[PDB]
RNA sequence: CGCAUUAGCUAGUUGGUGAGGUAACGGCUCACCAAGGCGACGAUGCGUAGCCGACCUGAGAGGGUGAUCGGCCACACUGGGA
RNA sequence: GGUACCUAACCAGAAAGCCACGGCUAACUACGUGCCAGCAGCCGCGGUAAUACGUAGGUGGCAAGCGUUGUCCGGAAUUAUUGGGCGUAAAGGGCUCGCAGGCGGUUUCUUAAGUCUGAUGUGAAAGCCCCCGGCUCAACCGGGGAGGGUCAUUGGAAACUGGG
RNA sequence: CCGAAGGUGGGACAGAUGAUUGGGGUGAAGUCGUAACAAGGUAGCCGUAUCGGAAGGUGCGGCUGG
């Protein structure tokens, strides 16, 4: 996975950074660098929707079934499915600040075992809810990359708490949708599910 | 005739147990009279749940239960209410 | 219309028929009758394999196989890729695909079948035309 | 013949819309003064009146035009058509332009409006749409 | 203890020629499954008059009972009303 | 009223059509655009414009756009009630939505309805599909709606009197 | 549930009295009489089909399906019998 | 069955493909071909400057799947009850008399078949749905509830349809 | 006594197949005319009869969709 070449492709700062768009902005290839047209409404739709996630990197069965379950709960649609998406597990442990991307945090909740209210999690789709007091084992104490991503100081958002020598990640309330994302245009991706 | 019996529910690896007012001819997840609760075996302590009158009700027009759930009876304890009704 | 009218004759809904007819029936061979099996695919044998052509504007030249299949119907069928196996009783698959442009053919030999061999020097559509994943 | 009244005043009160016409003579059942007297006391009349005389009565509308020409009543419809006719339970009684119109519905005690019938909780007979 | 009740109806009478019976119209009529509108249809029963004081058009209740032959289900209550 | 066209427009198209004329000499071709114009707050409007070329039809759209603007209810960032509008074999029928559907529309009658400010939207064309007698039907079903208010200083009633 | 380019179909069929038979009511079976019975609200005939809880689609109304699982049915190489 | 499971050691090492890229429909260039080979669901491509054929690069879609086929349903308001029509687009019987059927002006009393409402039983278990719980999450399981009858009995209403 | 099967018989329905045949459709710039579309060079069409290689013609009645 190239992963600035998603980025570039969307036209947003996947990560978001100041890396990824800089002398390069344009889409990729040999028929991106001339003026590309605007997209349809299918086009922007798309846009929206793979914006979304390429964030998260879910594939669409995960995605397509979050929507789903966004749906069968109550509020605005697009609002719930980032609540939702905002409680996966690898966003929990890149928010609270344990990596550098989503794909480290991918593969600390996959193999690099962080746990959650206990035993462990070996899943990064797991759904989070609140608190659940989020931390890693005595095994995994303080090793080079959550010791990195701990010296390097991200800003808490304020739907979580998190410490760093004790290292657990609780929470609050619910994730309200002006703190997630400004990028991301919501209900672009209910009206792409609804065709 | 007429016996009170486990019936098979749950998934493969981890099965699950209603106890069930069924006649020893019909099938054991098949066709049944009536059912009392529960019976959870796989988890690593107890949590049996029984209905614990009508089980009682059952009990008197005649209906012998099985060997697991008569001592299920016995560990909630509706065969010492039974021979106490009979003692009656 | 009227709701009466709706009572005593109702509305009649519209005949379907399927686009592809001889798949849409079977054969059992002591019964000597002649099933409604609805079934994709079918082998048959191949009883002619020329080429022919369209009707107008578009010409160029077609593939054309004719065979005679398990139920027992003779179908013109179609040899989609660029040069094909096939003699006169050869052993062929057939889906069900329309060739708008050869008229009176309306299904496909399935390239890659039990004896239609995958089509040659091909790399792109590796499914379609039956050619393995070739080396790299 | 006239196979039904109650959707000949509904039309004759339509088509007085349409013409802006400010007065209506309709032969006045006693059906007919009810839904005329539920349409004076929702405001899309003026005024109804009564002429109780020996041949079948007269029952006449006065057309409510508001404003600078806004007709008050915008469309009628006739529900339960004698022919299909249309009964809701109570929790089925249709709000309608979802509460902006309304919708007389005769139940098992009086010829009631959407709201009266909803809150009386009773159900019958589906007779007008009024927007 | 009160037993249980048997299925009643009242009808009309068609014929009055087989022996000691006849058959009766009950003219309960309903609606359908889509288009809503109630139609009407026509059932004919076979009861029993074992006095045999029935005649053509004639409003009659019957009681359902045992089979009491072929096609035979039902008697007579209360000859309401007489044909004229 | 006429809504003065002073404000800040979006005015995206929806078709240009190319659009014959035959003479003694043969087929004489021009651009027949039609573009729908509104700011985003309840105002929208689509024109027509005729030209040789495609952007002069683009400006004469634009203009004829902006010279007819309607106005529509956005109550609850939806319609106020449900309405067909029926201009001419155009037929398309709009309900108001929760508040997470999105404009659940097809292409030009979404245009319309994103230019008009409106968010949740179930709709459904039940006639020709023309981009031009559908746009027609829509602002013909956006024009007949009624505002809760308007429609209680109507009955001579107050609001409460009619929303429950 | 499909066909009216299937309109006439029944004669133990439709009733009676009596008998036999059945776990039981009954033309269920038999004697003797009566001319009944079903019918365009579709009899009969032909074609198709296990029925349902449910399953798929759909905004819904519906349309299609009747695998697994569960209920009732019918069958046991074909027909008949105890 | 020393099976799920837990614990220690080692190496990015063993592990990605399929389809499409003219529009619908997201995704484009180049070389060869030259109405041939071929593509195609439709509009229709290709007759020497082919983003539509074959290949390469690229991009896009998904992803241990992907694409094609066969049938259902939607789209399709294209059987229209919801929800269509008949002057000229398909569609008013050539016209009448009329049986059955359907529909029925007004006031009032009464009835309660239709209609509405209540109570009771029931529409098994699983399933869809809601709420919680357990499987590392999920699928799934489990618990608790809801739903679904022109259903039967029973009790009230009387405006409307029907009955007298 | 009943009785499955089998036997004989005359019908009924349904599928194949059959010398030959009749209309239909589609097809490489085939042959004969040019009936219709304009006042289409005889206004056309509808019903019906009749004749004629063929479109068609002619009669009668009707229609404007002159």
């Amino acid at each position: 996975g190239p992963s600035w070449k998603l980025s570039r492709r969307l036209g947003i700062s996947l990560s978001g950074t100041g890396k990824e768009l800089e002398k390069r902005p344009y889409a990729p290839g040999p028929h991106g660098p001339g003026q590309r047209k605007k997209l349809s409404e299918y086009g922007l739709q798309l846009q929206e929707k793979q914006k979304l996630r390429h964030m998260y990197g879910v594939n669409e069965r995960q995605f397509r079934t979050l929507f789903d379950k966004a749906g069968k709960l109550a509020g605005k649609h697009g609002e719930n499915f980032m609540i939702l998406l905002d409680s996966r597990l690898d966003n929990v442990v890149y928010k609270l600040g344990l990596a550098r991307t989503r794909r480290q945090a991918r593969q600390l909740v996959n193999h690099g075992h962080i746990l959650v209210d206990g035993s462990r999690v070996d899943i990064p789709s797991y759904l989070v809810k609140p608190g659940q007091t989020i931390g890693v084992r005595e095994k995994s104490r303080n090793l080079s990359i959550i010791k990195e991503s701990v010296e390097v100081n991200n800003f808490v958002p304020e739907y979580l708490t998190f410490d760093a020598e004790k290292l657990e990640g609780t929470f609050t309330r619910l994730p309200e949708r002006s703190e997630l994302a400004p990028e991301i245009n919501e209900a672009l991706i209910v009206e792409f599910y609804s065709r | 005739a007429v016996k009170i019996r486990l019936k098979r529910m749950g998934a493969k690896k981890s099965p699950f147990y209603r106890i069930v007012v069924a006649d020893s001819r019909s099938p054991r997840d098949g066709r049944f009279i009536e059912t009392v609760g529960t019976y959870n075996p796989v988890a690593k302590p107890a949590e049996v749940k029984i209905d614990e009158e009508l089980a009682l009700k059952w009990l008197q027009t005649g209906a012998k239960p099985s060997d697991t759930v008569r001592n299920l009876f016995s560990s909630q304890g509706i065969m010492e209410k039974f021979h106490n009704a009979k003692q009656g | 219309p009227t709701i009466n009218q709706l009572i005593r004759k109702g509305r009649v809904s519209k005949v379907e028929n399927s686009k592809s007819p001889a798949l849409n029936k079977g054969y059992n061979s002591f019964k000597k009758e002649h099933t409604n099996v609805s079934s994709p695919q079918k082998r048959g044998v191949c009883t002619r394999v020329g080429t022919m052509t369209p009707k107008k504007p578009n010409s160029a030249l077609r593939k054309y196989a004719r065979v005679r299949l398990t139920n027992g119907i003779e179908v013109t069928a179609y040899i989609p890729g660029i040069g094909h196996n096939l003699q006169e009783h050869s052993v062929v698959l057939i889906r069900g695909g329309r060739v708008k442009d050869l008229p009176g053919v309306r299904y496909h030999i399935v390239r890659g079948a039990l004896d239609t061999a995958g089509v040659e020097n091909r790399a792109q559509g590796r499914s379609k035309y039956g050619t393995k994943k070739p080396k790299a | 013949v006239m196979t039904d009244p109650i959707a000949d005043m509904l039309t004759r009160i339509r088509n007085a819309n349409m013409v802006r016409h400010e007065k209506l003579e309709i032969p006045a059942s006693k059906l007919k003064r009810e839904i005329a007297e539920i349409l004076k006391r929702e405001g899309f009349i003026r005024d109804v009146e009564f002429v109780e005389d020996s041949k079948q009565g007269i029952i006449r509308v006065f057309l409510k035009y508001g404003q600078n020409n806004e007709r008050v009543i915008t469309g009628l419809k006739r529900i339960s058509k004698p022919g299909l006719r249309v009964y809701a339970k109570s929790n089925e009684v249709p709000r309608v332009l979802n509460g902006l119109g309304i919708a007389i519905i005769s139940t098992s005690q009086g010829v009631l409006t959407d709201k009266e019938a909803r809150a009386k909780q009773a159900g019958g007979e589906v007779l007008a749409y009024v927007w | 203890s009160e037993r249980n009740q048997r299925k009643v109806y009242q009808g009309r009478v068609v014929s009055d020629k087989m022996d000691k019976t006849i058959t009766v119209v009950v003219e309960t009529y309903k609606k359908h499954t889509l288009y809503g509108k109630r139609v009407k249809y026509s059932k004919k029963f076979k009861a029993h008059d074992e006095n045999n004081q029935a005649k053509i058009g004639d409003i009659v209740k019957i009681m359902e009972t045992r089979p009491l032959s072929a096609t035979k289900r039902f008697r007579l209550v209360e000859v309401v009303e007489e044909a004229v | 009223r006429i809504d003065p066209s002073k404000l800040e427009l979006e005015e995206r198209l929806v078709t240009v059509n190319r659009v014959a004329k035959v003479v003694k000499g043969g087929r004489r071709f021009r651009f027949a655009a039609l573009v729908v114009v509104g700011d985003k707050n309840g105002h929208v409007g689509f024109g027509t414009g005729k030209a040789q070329e495609v952007p002069e039809a683009i400006r004469k759209a634009v203009e004829d756009a902006k010279k007819n603007l309607i106005e529509v209810p956005m109550v609850g960032t939806t319609i106020p009630h449900e309405i067909i509008g029926r201009f001419g074999a155009g037929n398309i029928l709009l309900k108001p939505a929760s508040e997470g559907t999105g404009v659940i529309a097809g292409g030009p009658v979404r245009a319309v309805l994103e230019l008009a400010g409106v968010a949740d939207i179930l709709s459904k064309s039940l006639g020709s599909n023309t981009p031009i007698n559908m746009i027609r039907a829509t602002l013909q079903g956006l024009s007949e709606l009624k505002r809760a208010e308007d429609v209680a200083k109507l009955r001579g009633k107050s609001v409460e009197e009619l929303l429950g």
